[PDB]
Order: C-alpha cells, then sequence, then structure tokens
C-alpha cells in the first residue's frame, strides 16, 4: 500500500529546524 | 474547457517507492503548480508541467488528504498514479494557501458529485 506507518521527513531543504 | 483555479510555485518531489522514506526530486528547479476545474469531466485536478514533461496530473477526490510535514512542505498520496507528491515552498504562506486550497477543493469535489 501507499500508506505510511510513519510520516517521512521532508527533504533537507524544506525541513523545520530542530534546536 | 479548463479553467485555472489557483496557481503557485514549488519544488516537486515524489516518495521513493522502495524505501517509502526518501524524497526524489521530480523537478530540477521550482515549477508551476495549479488547481484546475475540468468542465468536461466535472472534476478538479492538480497539474504541474515542466515543458513537455507532465510532472503532476492528480485528480482530487474527497478522500485525498494534504499533510503538512513542515512549515514549507506538504504531501498528498495519489493512488491512481501510485505515488506520493511532495511540494516544497519558499515561504510558509504559500504552503498555507496551498493547503487551504486543497481542503477547499476536496469539498468542491464531493459537492460536485452529489
Amino acid at each position: 500500500l501507499l500508506n505510511f506507518d510513519e510520516l517521512p521527513e521532508p527533504p533537507a531543504t524544506f525541513c523545520d529546524p530542530e534546536e | 474547457g479548463e479553467q485555472p483555479i489557483f496557481t503557485t510555485r514549488a519544488h516537486v518531489f515524489q516518495i521513493d517507492p522502495s524505501t517509502k522514506k526518501n524524497w526524489v526530486p521530480a523537478s530540477k528547479q521550482a515549477v508551476t503548480v495549479s488547481y484546475f476545474y475540468d468542465v468536461t469531466r466535472n472534476s478538479y485536478r492538480i497539474i504541474s508541467v515542466d515543458g513537455a514533461k507532465v510532472i503532476i496530473n492528480s485528480t482530487i477526490t474527497p478522500n485525498m488528504t494534504f499533510t503538512k510535514t513542515s512549515q514549507k512542505f506538504g504531501q498528498w498520496a495519489d493512488s491512481r498514479a501510485n505515488t506520493v507528491f511532495g511540494l516544497g515552498f519558499s515561504s510558509e504562506l504559500q504552503l498555507t494557501k496551498f493547503a487551504e486550497k486543497f481542503q477547499e477543493v476536496r469539498e468542491a469535489a464531493r459537492l460536485a458529485r452529489d
């Protein structure tokens, strides 16, 4: 299936910062 | 026979089918992404084209969902094309406006088929 057990991380260019 | 509803620009990605965890760029640069109402078929579509290459032609049904995964990126599954499209925007507002348009189109799609 196309279903995600976990949402994937966005591409590194469009990620939210973490810190 | 096709009226443009909303137009924006984004980087287009598709999820890698095997791993389901990596984004493959579907365009080299940003490309135009538009919502269309198809008066011939009574349906709404998301269309993105890079020259003679059709990158997105997704017909929007009420069940489909756009999921925002960052302030500038969101994704929706397209079972007909058996893929997941991701769009990366240069401003948070473009993402918001795209997501809001997506939800609007989902209800229009259900009301149009009543």
